[PDB]
Parts: structure tokens; C-alpha cells; sequence
RNA sequence: UGGCCAUGGAAGUCGGAAUCCGCUAAGGAGUGUGUAACAACUCACCUGCCGAAUCAACUAGCCCUGAAAAUGGAUGGCGCU
């Protein structure tokens, strides 16, 4: 692939977002698109098939091109999975009131989220990851009748099962 | 602020002195944030990395506190840019790990030269740009099918020679970084005994 | 077209300046006041506009 | 208010011989003599130590505008000792875009001719200050060296040929041309 | 953490409700340079060097800018520091 076109071991993975809705122009026309045997119609169809139902919201799509097809993998972001676990549906068509209902209270899913964390954030045991994930969100941030300021600091559970 | 932070810093240094009795005095020199994060991810479980400052002269108080004599060796040696590595397992294995924890760390203009610098026969990977910056120093660079090719291995920077600005910029364009060591260890404290890092 | 360190050395004398809002005087880049009596040491200063 | 005393000492090295006739100091040594008349400055200049090891400057009952002069007398004494021992060498490079600026000294370094600045036909003659020697150095393309003892005379002679090569009625942010001072050091380092 | 409305673009960046943890020595969901988006340059805190008075905001005196007219022009004049 330097001289004109020689695919030897093309497995190029780049960072890409906005793959839930097909949009108007889909941000695929520039140089990443036509270079690498990636068409626009089949690529938009496979991107829609990966951004199909559950969930229809804007996520992160990392793409693998095996010279004919694009495999899109969604890395688990904490705010994206909290907004996906938010009550569906709200895309358009009686939108605008607005996105921030927040009646989930993150009961028994953050355990599996901490299990699927990809060893980032330079962490100790899960007592720090709890305080990270309790303040990273911005919708309801805690239980319905609580405040996320001085309650997340005292957690006496979930120290062993999270790794 | 400025009182509770100092009290928490004192509690942290007395907790690390009560936890790990063995400490390594290493260099906290030119380094990046992602590089320090890689150093912490390397020494995640066993070692603890800490910054030294002017309130590190509380080892006199640690010696006054009726527990451990012969702590006066570590008191004058807080000079330069100081990092503390608190650990418990071994001395020479963690010293070899800190030696093998070297960073590429693309060079700067003005630093000293630890070794001699050679340029292998490898193209720049670019088009037919200007060759004046490479030919002003005395490097045999030709244009053979676009890419600028070096036709002779020329020793540019010797031992103890100052690094020029133009040669530093052409080394940063050729992406060769020999001017890095990472962290420099000075004193090894081993449970009261002070050894030579050889 | 020009050597870059000598270009920066020319920038240090020709462009790295502070300009008053009242009397438009060319001042050193570390300035917080103005020299001139005619503006009354106005201290309304701006950086000199860099060339595009 | 009036501050009762502001004193400052200057420890001279053994290669320097200084003396004073009232407020008129004279500094001689290796490279020559330099005199400075600190009349109308209105301070006290004592000279103490065996073989006059230090020059002490006093200001008695002076407010802020005359307390600001003790350190400038000390700085002129440091610059004069530096000019006597080590000298002053100002390096200044000819920065040009297209037209190469032709610089030539005439007698020794006294008269300097500047040609081909912005393609102009008018030659620029500059007389240097008495005691400043101009030269075109080696191992460098277009660069002038001003050597001397008095920092006042050397830097004024540099400012004359820096202000002679100015660009008129143009954008000087684009036309970066002229002979500009790049380095300020001594003749010998020691 | 391409966090979040903004799709016409905010991975600090035209803007606004938001606005904390981790490494911790340390980066505010950010002061600018600047972008169809980026990238990159670059500010809280501390260490290596000099080792004792310093910083910030108001406020009152005298002086200065603000403050430009026509015959030559007036603290009364000379002048006065
Ligand atoms: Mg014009
Ligand atoms: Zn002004």
C-alpha cells in the first residue's frame, strides 16, 4: 500500500464515532473512505446494521477492514452505556423534553461494567473505580432520593466480585 | 488548602515510611505524562512512586521519634530532581527493571551526549523536498526516486559533544532518539545500609 | 526563503512588541504601562498583530 | 521618606587598578584605561582595603529617586571592570530576504559602508565611536563583530548601524531586513 | 471523556445548563495561539540554583494625560524650584 496499491496485511483500526444514525452526509466522504477498499453504500449499510436496535444512540465504532467487509466493534464507554440503559425510545418526533429523565439508579449493571473495563484509568482495587463511575455520569448521578457528593465515599460492598 | 494538604502529605509520607522500609532515590528528570503513567502501570502493585520536595526533611523528625537511628545519611542527599520508589521485594531486580524501563523520549537541543550517534542507510519516507538542511552538515544525501536517501554512515555526534540545533531538528525529522536514559538512580537505602548503585 | 533562527531574531526586534491603545507606541513585550507622557501611562496595551 | 543610608560594595579583582579624584573614577588594567565622571550624581565614593580591594558607594538621606542610583553606579562599575578585563564583543548578523547586504570597513573599523540594502543605490556610511573596532568575522557568512572597552560606545555603535538599516514606508513585519544584534559577550572568557 | 445540548462543527476550544473522582506531585470537563474537525505550541502545584521582607485591591494629597482659536499676552510685571 505505499507504492500505488498493495494490500499485504491491512488490518487498520482507527477511532470513529457517530455510527448510530446514518445522518445526512455520514462523515465518510473524505480520504479515509475511498482509500482502503471501503465503499460508501455498503459501508453505511453495515454501519447501520451495527448501529441497529438496542441501541439507536450515538456510540463509538472501531472498524476492522479485511479487504472486503468492515467489522464495527463498540468499546464500552460508561456514559454511553448509562445513556443506553436510559429508558427507550427517545430519538426525535416528540423529543426536546429533553434527554435527562434519569430513573435508573444503576443497580446491578456497574459490576459487569467494571468487569468489562479494559484495564484503563491506572486503577487500584474497585473502591476507586466506584468513586470514578459515580461522578463520571451527569444525568441523575445517584439514587432518586440521594446526592452524589458525600454518599459514594462510604461503600461497604463489591470489593471482591468486581475483579 | 495549604494546611490540610500539608497534613495529608505528612500522613502519606509517614504511612509510606511505616509501610515500605526500602526506598530508591531516582531521577525525576525530563519525562511526559503518558510516560509517567506507563512507569506507574509498570510499578503498579509492588512499588510506590513519589515526588521529593523541601518537606522531605522530616526524616530528622523520623529519627527524633525514638525509633530508628542512622537516618542522617539521607538528609544531605536530597539534591536535584528527586523521586522516591518505595518497595519491599528486592533491590537488584527492581534496579534492573528501572534500567530496562527506558523511554525513547525524542531529543532536545542542548543536552549532553551519553554515547556516539550514527545514522543508518534509511530513506526519510517523504517526497522530493529540500536537501539543504541535510547537506549543510556534511551528510551524503541523494534523491533516488523521490525519497531522500543517505548513502554513507556518518558519525555525527560524538561522546561529550554539544548537540546543535540543526542536527537536532534533522534527528527529530529522521525520528531517531538516542538522547534518553529515563531515570537516574543515585542512592540505594536498604534497611539502614547504604549501597553503591553499580 | 530565510533561516528560521535569524527570522526569529528579526521577530524579536520587529514583531514581539506591545502597542498602547492611546498613543500607539511600540513597547517592549514585558510591559504593563506605557512610557509616553502624552498618553498619561494609559496601561491599555495589546500585543502587536502577527503577520499571517 | 528619606532613607538614612543606602550602601553597596564592589569587590574588585587583583587584575584591576581603580582610583578616584572625588567623584571622577578611573579604571586601568590589561586592555587600557576607562574614566567616568560621576559628578552631578551626588553620592559618596569610598575606596577601602589594602591595595584598594573594594569600592563602596553611599547615599545618605535620599528618597526613592536617588536610592535608585546606587545600583546603577555599581552596574557601571561592573561594566567598566568587565570592559577593562574581558572587553566587550557584540556580534550582529545581517538578516536579508533576497538582496545580500554588503558590509565593508574602511580605515580599520571606523567607517563602515553598507550596500545593497533592499536593492537601494544609496550607500550607508557610519562612523563608529572612538574606541570601537569593527570587523567581519570568519566561519560565518554575513556577520559583524564590534570590539571595545566601553559598553556605552560599543552598544551605541551597534545601535547606529542597526538603525541605519531600517525599512521605510513598508510592512516591517514582512520585510525582515537589516543588521541585528544577536550576541553580547566578551573578547576573552577567562 | 469524541462526557453533555449543539449535526453545521466542540476529543478544553462559535456558546449555554453542567461542573467530580483516578495517577495523585499534577492539569480547572480549562486562560490563549486556532480549527469543515484535528493534531501541535502553551498557564494552578513543586523541586535544582539567590536567601528576607513581599504581594493584591481600594482610598486620599501634589503633579501629568484628558485640555483645541483665531493681533503678541499676562500669578499685575520681572521672575521664582
Ligand atoms: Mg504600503
Ligand atoms: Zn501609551
Amino acid at each position: 500500500m505505499p507504492p500505488k496499491f498493495d494490500p499485504n496485511e491491512i488490518k487498520v483500526v482507527y477511532l470513529r464515532c457517530t455510527g448510530g444514525e446514518v445522518g445526512a452526509t455520514s462523515a465518510l466522504a473524505p480520504k479515509i473512505g475511498p482509500l482502503g477498499l471501503s465503499p460508501k453504500k455498503v459501508g453505511d449499510d453495515i454501519a447501520k446494521a451495527t448501529g441497529d436496535w438496542k441501541g439507536l444512540r450515538i456510540t463509538v465504532k472501531l472498524t476492522i477492514q479485511n479487504r472486503q467487509a468492515q467489522i464495527e466493534v463498540v468499546p464500552s464507554a460508561s456514559a454511553l452505556i448509562i445513556k443506553a440503559l436510559k429508558e427507550p425510545p427517545r430519538d426525535r418526533k416528540k423529543q426536546k423534553n429533553i434527554k435527562h429523565s434519569g430513573n435508573i439508579t444503576f443497580d446491578e449493571i456497574v459490576n459487569i461494567a467494571r468487569q468489562m473495563r479494559h484495564r484503563s484509568l491506572a486503577r487500584e482495587l474497585s473502591g476507586t473505580i466506584k468513586e470514578i463511575l459515580g461522578t463520571a455520569q451527569s444525568v441523575g448521578c445517584n439514587v432518586d432520593g440521594r446526592h452524589p457528593h458525600d454518599i459514594i465515599d462510604d461503600i461497604n460492598s463489591g470489593a471482591v466480585e468486581c475483579p | 488548602d495549604r494546611a490540610t494538604w500539608k497534613s495529608n502529605y505528612f500522613l502519606k509520607i509517614i504511612q509510606l515510611l511505616d509501610d515500605y522500609p526500602k526506598c530508591f532515590i531516582v531521577g525525576a528528570d525530563n519525562v511526559g505524562s503518558k510516560q509517567m503513567q506507563q512507569i506507574r502501570m509498570s510499578l503498579r502493585g509492588k512499588a510506590v512512586v513519589l515526588m521529593g520536595k523541601n518537606t522531605m526533611m522530616r526524616k530528622a523528625i523520623r529519627g527524633h521519634l525514638e525509633n530508628n537511628p542512622a537516618l542522617e545519611k539521607l538528609l544531605p542527599h536530597i539534591r536535584g530532581n528527586v523521586g522516591f520508589v518505595f518497595t519491599k521485594e528486592d533491590l537488584t531486580e527492581i534496579r534492573d527493571m528501572l534500567l530496562a524501563n527506558k523511554v525513547p523520549a525524542a531529543a532536545r537541543a542542548g543536552a549532553i551526549a551519553p554515547c556516539e550517534v550514527t545514522v543508518p542507510a534509511q530513506n526519510t519516507g517523504l517526497g522530493p523536498e529540500k536537501t539543504s538542511f541535510f547537506q549543510a552538515l556534511g551528510i551524503t544525501t541523494k534523491i533516488s526516486r523521490g525519497t531522500i536517501e543517505i548513502l554513507s554512515d556518518v558519525q555525527l555526534i560524538k561522546t561529550g559533544d554539544k548537540v546543535g540545533a540543526s542536527e537536532a531538528t534533522l534527528l527529530n525529522m529522521l525520528n531517531i532518539s538516542p538522547f534518553s536514559f529515563g531515570l537516574i538512580i543515585q542512592q540505594v537505602f536498604d534497611n539502614g545500609s547504604i549501597y553503591n548503585p553499580e | 526563503i530565510i533561516e528560521p533562527s535569524l527570522r526569529q531574531l528579526a521577530q524579536k526586534y520587529n514583531c514581539d512588541k506591545m502597542i498602547c491603545r492611546k498613543c500607539y507606541a511600540r513597547l517592549h513585550p514585558r510591559a504593563v504601562n506605557c512610557r509616553k507622557k502624552k498618553c498619561g501611562h494609559t496601561n491599555n496595551l495589546r500585543p502587536k498583530k502577527k503577520v499571517k | 521618606m528619606k532613607t538614612i543610608l543606602s550602601n553597596q560594595t564592589v569587590d574588585i579583582p587583583e587584575n584591576v587598578d581603580i582610583s578616584l579624584k572625588g567623584r571622577t573614577v578611573i579604571v586601568k588594567g590589561p586592555r587600557g584605561t576607562l574614566r567616568r565622571d560621576f559628578n552631578h550624581i551626588n553620592v559618596e565614593l569610598s575606596l577601602l582595603g589594602k591595595k584598594k580591594k573594594r569600592l563602596r558607594v553611599d547615599k545618605w538621606w535620599g528618597n526613592r529617586k536617588e536610592l535608585a542610583t546606587v545600583r546603577t553606579i555599581c552596574s557601571h562599575v561592573q561594566n567598566m571592570i568587565k570592559g577593562v578585563t574581558l572587553g566587550f564583543r557584540y556580534k550582529m548578523r545581517s538578516v536579508y530576504a533576497h538582496f545580500p547586504i554588503n558590509v565593508v570597513i574602511q580605515e580599520n573599523g571606523s567607517l563602515v559602508e553598507i550596500r545593497n540594502f533592499l536593492g537601494e543605490k544609496y550607500i550607508r556610511r557610519v562612523r563608529m565611536r572612538p574606541g570601537v573596532a569593527c570587523s567581519v568575522s570568519q566561519a560565518q557568512k554575513d556577520e559583524l563583530v564590534l570590539e571595545g572597552n566601553d559598553i556605552e560606545l560599543v552598544s551605541n555603535s551597534a545601535a547606529l548601524i542597526q538603525q541605519a538599516t531600517t525599512v521605510k514606508n513598508k510592512d516591517i513585519r514582512k520585510f525582515l531586513d537589516g543588521i541585528y544584534v544577536s550576541e553580547k559577550g566578551t573578547v576573552q572568557q577567562a
